[PDB]
């Protein structure tokens, strides 16, 4: 109970958004065409930032880079 | 154990396949285990997942969201006569005619045509470009003649 | 579908030679221009979520057995809405007895 719910919820909403983003882009690339080795920003900006989620501020930038892509694909799927 | 297809291991299905010596086509739970070449690159998950997608079978049907069979031929831009809804295709077929002058419409085009649209999201998903589709089709199908739009 | 103007019978297509010419059992021909050239077609992931459930969606707010949720209706401001799940895509639709349809469906 000591844990703050409003902090838990806002962390989960970012955790859910980032997990769903990377789950959707498990093979897909935000710029399209797999290429999850190094190309563009499909996989990493160095290190293990794409799954480890605790290196911080790499997911905060990359997910914000392609937030529009995430919004447009979710509604296309939900149709 | 699951019942859905591809994993029909329910009841006696698998034991009969072994004991009754059913052929490859009769197998409802067939599987393979492929080892990535080289042992050091075999340890990487990201390299593993991409090779798995590459070896998977992608056919035309999953790259298409609608196709139409039309009763029309092509004699370049001199005779016209097309389906009304798809008559607008000559706006890119003329682009194709000059962008690809190496393979002009043959002298034996039959009075039939299939017009197909592509699901770009699937192309984006599995990284099949328009170049790879056209090249593979023409190599596999030599009694057909190919027109395509521009994917960019 | 072509029906004979005199016999009211279904006419074969008979693609001969550079055009489409319908023929009846009575020998009449009517031919065909432009819009008759569609021989066959197939559209994938279409014909689903529009024509299969239209009646069901329309009647859903009146079905006693449909599940309902606590959510304000934008139109009539009823405190409850009827929740609908259709397809292998699991599309959630909220409908109300006032005709509000969530613009989805
Ligand atoms: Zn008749
Ligand atoms: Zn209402």
């Amino acid at each position: 109970g000591q844990l703050n719910i409003k902090k838990v919820q806002t962390a989960l909403k970012a955790s859910l958004e980032f997990n769903t983003f990377y789950a959707f882009y498990e093979s897909r690339c935000p710029k399209g065409g797999l290429h999850d080795f190094q190309d563009k920003k499909c996989v990493k900006c160095g290190l293990f930032t794409y799954i480890i989620y605790d290196h911080l501020s790499q997911p905060e930038l990359v997910h914000d880079y392609y937030n529009n892509y995430k919004d447009q694909y979710d509604k296309e799927k939900m149709s | 154990r699951s019942v859905a297809g591809g994993t029909n291991k329910s009841g006696i299905v698998r034991p009969q396949e072994i004991f009754s010596a059913k052929p490859v086509e009769a197998e409802q739970s067939s599987e393979m285990l492929l080892r990535l070449k080289n042992p050091e690159v075999e340890t990487n998950k990201t390299y593993a997942q991409e090779i798995a997608n590459s070896i998977e079978l992608i056919t035309f049907e999953r790259l298409i969201l609608q196709w139409h069979l039309l009763y029309e031929t092509y004699s370049s831009t001199k005779k016209n006569v097309m389906y009304p809804d798809f008559a607008s295709d000559v706006e890119w077929m003329t682009d194709f005619l000059e962008n690809h002058p190496l393979l002009q419409p043959p002298e034996d085009i039959a009075n039939w045509c299939i017009r197909l649209e592509l699901n770009k999201t699937t192309m984006i998903l599995k990284s099949i470009s328009l170049e790879s589709i056209i090249n593979s089709l023409r190599a596999k199908h030599p009694n057909t003649y190919i027109m395509h739009s521009v994917e960019n | 579908m072509k029906i004979c103007k005199a016999c009211s019978s279904c006419m074969v297509r008979t693609y001969v030679d550079g055009n489409i010419i319908f023929r009846c059992s009575c020998g009449e021909s009517v031919q065909g221009d432009s819009q008759n050239l569609l021989v066959s077609s197939k559209v994938y992931h279409t014909g689903e979520m529009e024509d299969k459930y239209k009646i069901f969606i329309k009647n859903a707010p009146f079905d006693p057995t449909n599940c309902q949720i606590k959510k304000d209706c934008p139109n009539c401001h009823l405190d409850y809405l009827t929740q609908i799940c259709i397809g292998s895509q699991k599309i959630i639709i909220l409908v109300c007895r006032c005709g509000y349809m969530s613009n989805r469906g």
